[PDB]
RNA sequence: ACCAAAGCUAGCUCAACAUACUAAACAAAUACAAAAAUACACCAAAAUAAAAUAAAACAUUCACCUAACAUUAAAGUAUAGGAGAUAGAAAUUUUUAUCCUGACGCUAUAGAGAUAGUACCGUAAGGGAAAGAUGAAAGAAUAAAAUAAAAGUAAAAAAAAGCAAA
RNA sequence: ACGAGCUACCCAUGAGCAGUUUAAAAGAACCAACUCAUCUAUGUGGCAAAAUAGUGAGAAGACUUGUAGGUAGAGGUGAAAA
RNA sequence: CUCGCACACGCUUACAUCAGUAACUAAUAAUAUACUGAUAAUUAACAACCAAUAAACCAAAACAACACUAAAACGUUUAUUAA
RNA sequence: AACUAUUCCAAAAGUUAAACAACUAACUUAACAUGGACUAGCAAUUUCGGUUGGGGUGACC
């Protein structure tokens, strides 16, 4: 016999039924679309059309992502977007050598990082083309919020930007006790970025986080039946009271 | 960060298909390692006077090692951001004045 | 020869034989001779003659390429300023 | 699967302590080193390798031990000490002469004037003659002694430069230190161990070594008589 | 091939397997190594005096049955809080605040029998 | 609570009582609520085991009705 | 005349539909040596599938091979390949509802392994059986009723000479 | 994936070795228990998928042995007999 | 004619009493510790379960006087709390 | 190939002169540790052409 639906979207109607179904829309939303990660160690082709070489003909060319794999460690840090590349070689890059498992790895550092917005230094393992990307986006603060999820690739990239946006959605106060004049100074360059309330909290959320957290909101000791039956007799009596 | 190329032609999927790949679409060859390149030059806006690069409010081209190791950790450079480009405009307006 | 395919279940042609030979209509196939290109100092004229010749293949061969080559290859062609079509029907033949 | 080492205990005692002899197998169970069990059963004396250790921390000054005893180790070749003062009493590793009922110094305290080295003496190496005998020899000052603890056996304090001392090691490779590190004075205890023959290879057996192995190996290249010359000199002493 | 099947018991094991048939834990181990009972932890059997009374372990044939009507929180509230409620509501005294009078009992924590945690075995 | 133990099986776990709370619990600790990935397989195994029977008891009744409709067709 | 022989049921197979997809049953006990109410902790984790095989050997290669996108064509075409074996697209095209679900599928050596993952066999992972037939009634057993047909025997040992018959 | 309850080697923890001879508990000597397995005959679908009868070697040691643990197949372990 | 009584480990009712055995187990019988049924049964003093943390203790077991070398298993007491 | 050690270039952190002559370079390296090479160890994959007055040796193709 056969399942009724596809086996590869029982991963999906099982967000639509249960505890998901009662998640915030805008958060389901976000998980939904996944946008293609920026090309990080394959180097793509910028036209549609490619004309064949040997063939002299014009020739439809499509552009694929080449597997990359992160270790969990990479979740801990921020890598840029890159990881472990998984794959094969040929010797002499001759095609008649012998073919050969192999792996090329991220070259890894120890940097101290400064956020304005947190206030803070964090010890954190980065690559070089993380220090090229927030050299690049001119902030550690802006390479954090002014890149999607796809291309920070961390878990911990992803709860530093759920922190600072937090931060401005809030205008917490707590940032510099001291001196309005440098908050409302750091708070002011920010403002592109700044988010409702009810967003910013569950912007770097895995699904296990957000459904334990909406099964926490939902969290209630069931309602003692002496009260209900409390109110339909108050209703009932007062509906007696009133009909005379 | 290493650039990788493919040995094997990916055959198409035009339609916003997913590409059907095979394990020999697994061999790749090696056409750069990015850490290998001649390393490109930092521009930044100096906010103190360094002593052999230069006066605060000046816009100076260092290696990325002495910009982003010592200058920008110690608050005596930024970005050249435009944003933080037209704040040393104005200073430089009203610096010339008296 | 693939005869069934995996993907399609149809049959599959040999590229091989379709870079070295050439199908006409009435079933004769043409080829090169063998080693034409080859070492031509050292022959004769005549014989480098015999060689760039274009020949036609007996009939065991034909029918091992026919075999050996899909149905697609058997269609008439109308090419523009084609050689070959003048050669591709068959006159004069009492068998 | 997983053990776990018996060198657990943090509390140091003259007590023998009970120890379990792994032959040769590491922490997953595999085999390291060949050749290694089944010896008499063995317990463990704990020896203080830092000669200078000030009983207590209010008073720094160079103090004095009287030795009690001294005893036939299992588990090193040459043999120890008990020595006792103040409130406290520790194992070292006694050298040649010493005896029962004996006094012994030890001192952190350097002179102009050196000192006449007696056996148990431990000095500063900066503060014995250029000649004398040493074994025990700490390498960075404060980090206790490893080199030169095996029976019999001593090095030489060579020469003093620059506040410094170069020792020579039993192998005759040379050794910089500090001037500032502790040496014990002397040959170390059991100087016939060399000579001792082993009758039987029962007696081998009762030493924890299992025999080589049967299988027949040719000789290589690393095979022959190789003639170096003497590696250079150690240095701990680290530059500025 | 030993016995796969056959349930696990005490009387299977070594010496050193003991495992109870499972009655409840009296006690502890004390000092001496014997053990002490805790007169806490004895179940202690209420029997109320049966002797002056009248009710027998059967019933008379020709007594009826009768239609059979499961008790239902809702029922249990008729009987028992809806007539004191609508005697003092009647009576506009009804105090939507404070209901113990009626017999709620806000929390479990204080009495000696609660019901959600359940401290009691019968 | 409802639970979902090694095995991936959505079970409901009865709680105990104890005089220490549950995060210094050695014993109860060592328990796993979750289920590791590889078990996601297993459990597809179980629907589909669970599906045939079910499709083939129907199947079974199905048939059942038929034969009798021959053996006695009083409508 | 013995040994035997015959049933037609148990259920199964393949699809359709379908809601949606870990059944049933939970009082206690169950992750101490599972089924043992009760004491200060730890807890947890990921790395490319490989090869048999095809190439008449074997070394690059070798569809499918536990990753949703179907259907009609384009097309076994463009291309890719020790340019060998083989592999192989796309652009672009086509697809009209819902009911009429069943059977030129099996019938106890078949159909599920299944009366059962049981017995039994393995230390363990694991392997894994065989077996049913009276009648409306057996609350009709001095019991009544239709095959007496396999090999094996009995009823009934053998009598010169020979592929056993012609 | 599963296997070191057999066997190889280890780790913990226990247990055995009587009589005689010797200044001696000396990998000495005689000889039991114990451990092996020399030589022959039985047996060869056997009592037994390696035994029986005799006969032999060691027998305070590199000895025998119980219990609980370890090392795992590209491996382990090995007084090498693959 | 002489491998006996007990315990550990392991087996799990194969043990006990009464009855039955045409056939089933015993490599045959007789009958029964082993096949069948019914009914019972091993009772704790033995055994398992049965404290931590500090602190003084260098000093073998060998009839232990005292030693040998291969350097050796096995606890007292004092303090602090121990339902 | 991987892995284990070696050696080197690059990456990464640095450091010096304001360099020399007349009228930018050079050097540094604690533990980790990446990319590309080198030399070994330990290894991985695969194969033993045919004819032959049997095969082998010889001979031959
Ligand atoms: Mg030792
Ligand atoms: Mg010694
Ligand atoms: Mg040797
Ligand atoms: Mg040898
Ligand atoms: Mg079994
Ligand atoms: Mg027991
Ligand atoms: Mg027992
Ligand atoms: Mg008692
Ligand atoms: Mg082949
Ligand atoms: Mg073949
Ligand atoms: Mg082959
Ligand atoms: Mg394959
Ligand atoms: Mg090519
Ligand atoms: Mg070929
Ligand atoms: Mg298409
Ligand atoms: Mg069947
Ligand atoms: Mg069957
Ligand atoms: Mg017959
Ligand atoms: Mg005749
Ligand atoms: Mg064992
Ligand atoms: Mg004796
Ligand atoms: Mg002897
Ligand atoms: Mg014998
Ligand atoms: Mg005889
Ligand atoms: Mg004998
Ligand atoms: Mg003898
Ligand atoms: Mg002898
Ligand atoms: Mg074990
Ligand atoms: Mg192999
Ligand atoms: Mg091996
Ligand atoms: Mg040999
Ligand atoms: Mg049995
Ligand atoms: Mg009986
Ligand atoms: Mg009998
Ligand atoms: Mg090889
Ligand atoms: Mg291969
Ligand atoms: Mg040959
Ligand atoms: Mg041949
Ligand atoms: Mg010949
Ligand atoms: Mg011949
Ligand atoms: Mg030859």
């Amino acid at each position: 016999p056969l399942h009724k639906v596809p086996v590869g979207l029982w991963k999906q109607l099982r967000l639509w039924e249960g505890i998901y179904s009662r998640l915030p829309r805008h958060y389901l939303r976000s998980l939904e679309e996944a946008r293609t990660p920026t090309p990080v160690h394959y180097r793509p082709h910028g036209a549609k059309f490619k004309i064949n070489p040997k063939n002299w003909q014009r020739e439809r060319v499509e552009d694929v992502p080449i597997p990359v794999h992160y270790p969990p460690e990479s979740q801990l840090g921020l890598w840029g977007g890159e990881g472990w590349v998984l794959g094969h070689r040929y010797v002499n890059n001759d095609k008649l050598s012998k073919r050969v498992r192999k792996v090329w790895k991220p070259q890894l550092f120890q940097r101290e990082l400064y956020s304005e917005i947190l206030d803070k230094r964090f010890t954190v393992t980065v690559t070089m083309r993380t220090l090229d990307l927030i050299d690049q986006a001119c902030g550690f603060d802006f390479y954090i919020l002014k890149t999607p999820k796809e291309d920070l690739c961390s878990k911990f990239g992803m709860d530093l930007k759920r922190g600072m946006l937090l931060r401005l959605a809030r205008q917490d106060p707590q940032l510099h006790p001291d001196d309005p004049a440098r908050r409302a100074a750091i708070y002011d360059r920010y403002k592109a970025f700044v988010i409702p309330e009810a967003e910013a909290e569950w912007v770097g959320l895995t699904l296990d986080e957000a459904v334990e957290k909406q099964r926490l909101l939902e969290e209630k000791d069931p309602i003692p039946l002496f009260k209900i039956f409390v109110e339909e007799l108050l209703g009932q009596l007062q509906q007696q009271a009133l009909s005379e | 960060t290493v650039i990788v190329e493919r040995w094997w032609k990916v055959p198409l999927a035009g339609e916003g298909r997913k590409p059907r790949l095979h394990r020999r679409h697994r061999v790749y060859k090696l056409v750069e390692d990015t850490k290998h390149r001649p390393k490109d030059n930092l521009e930044l806006v100096l906010t103190q006077s360094v002593e052999e690069l230069g006066v605060r409010g000046d816009l100076v081209s260092v290696k990325k090692s002495v910009g982003r190791n010592r200058l920008l950790p110690q608050g005596l450079a930024v970005y050249a951001s435009p944003e933080n480009k037209k704040l040393f405009e104005e200073e430089k307006l009203l610096r010339q004045e008296g | 020869v693939t005869y069934f395919s995996s993907r399609k279940g149809k049959r599959k042609t040999v590229k091989a034989v379709i870079y070295r030979f050439l199908r006409l209509h009435s079933g004769l196939w043409l080829r090169r001779k063998a080693g034409y290109k080859k070492k031509l100092w050292k022959k004769t004229a005549a014989r480098k003659r015999r060689l760039r010749e274009f020949v036609f293949c007996n009939k065991t061969q034909s029918k091992l390429l026919d075999k050996m080559t899909t149905s697609f290859w058997k269609r008439r062609n109308w090419y523009a300023d084609d050689p070959y079509q003048k050669y591709q029907d068959r006159t004069n033949l009492k068998v | 699967a997983t053990s776990v080492s018996w060198k657990s205990r943090t509390k140091y005692t003259v007590m023998p302590v009970k120890m379990r002899k792994s032959g040769g197998r590491n922490h997953t169970g595999q085999i390291q080193v060949h050749g290694i069990g089944g010896g008499h059963k063995q317990r463990y004396r704990m020896i203080d390798f830092l000669r200078f250790r000030p009983e207590h921390e209010s008073k720094p000054g160079p103090f004095e031990e009287k030795v009690i005893a001294v005893r036939y180790d299992p588990c090193r070749s040459a043999d120890i000490a008990l020595v006792a003062g103040g409130n406290r009493k520790r194992w070292i590793i006694a050298t040649e002469n010493m005896k029962a009922g004996d006094t012994v110094l030890n001192s952190d305290h350097i002179g102009r004037m050196a000192v006449a080295a007696r056996e148990g003496d431990a000095h500063p190496l900066g503060a014995l003659p250029v000649g004398t005998l040493i074994n025990n020899v700490e390498s960075e000052p404060g980090r206790g002694a490893q080199y030169i603890r095996a029976a019999g056996t001593c090095g030489v304090l060579l020469r003093k430069v620059n506040g410094t001392a170069i020792i020579q090691l039993p192998s005759k490779r040379q050794m910089q230190v500090l001037e500032t590190c502790i040496a014990t004075v002397g040959r170390v205890s059991n100087v016939d161990h060399n000579k001792r023959v082993i009758g039987k290879a029962g007696r081998n057996r009762w030493l924890g070594k299992r025999p080589n192995s049967g299988l027949w190996q040719r000789k290589g290249g690393w095979a022959g008589r190789k003639i170096r010359p003497l590696p250079p000199m150690k240095s701990y002493v680290k530059l500025p | 091939g030993a016995d796969r099947m056959s349930k696990w018991t005490s009387k299977r094991g070594p010496r050193t397997f003991c495992k109870g048939r499972g009655a409840k834990g009296t006690g502890f181990h004390g000092r001496d190594g014997k053990f002490v009972q805790i007169k806490e932890m004895i179940p202690e059997l209420v029997v109320p005096e049966l002797a002056g009374f009248k009710l027998k372990p059967y019933v008379n044939y020709r007594a009826p049955e009768g239609t059979d009507t499961p008790l239902t929180a809702k029922q249990l509230f008729l009987e028992t809080a809806a007539p004191a409620i609508e005697k003092d509501f009647k009576a506009g005294t009804f105090d939507p605040e404070h209901l113990e009078k009626y017999g709620f009992e806000p929390t479990q924590e204080g009495k000696l029998f609660q019901l959600y945690p359940k401290n009691f075995p019968r | 609570a409802w639970r979902r133990d090694i095995f991936g099986r959505i079970i409901w776990h009865k709680f105990k009582q104890w005089p220490i709370p549950w995060y210094l619990n050695k014993k109860y600790n060592r328990k796993r609520f979750f289920a590791m990935p590889y078990v996601e397989r297993f459990v597809r195994m179980r629907i589909e085991k669970q599906a045939r029977i079910k499709a083939r008891k129907r199947s079974l009744e199905r048939k059942k009705e038929k034969f009798l409709q021959e053996k006695f067709p009083h409508l």
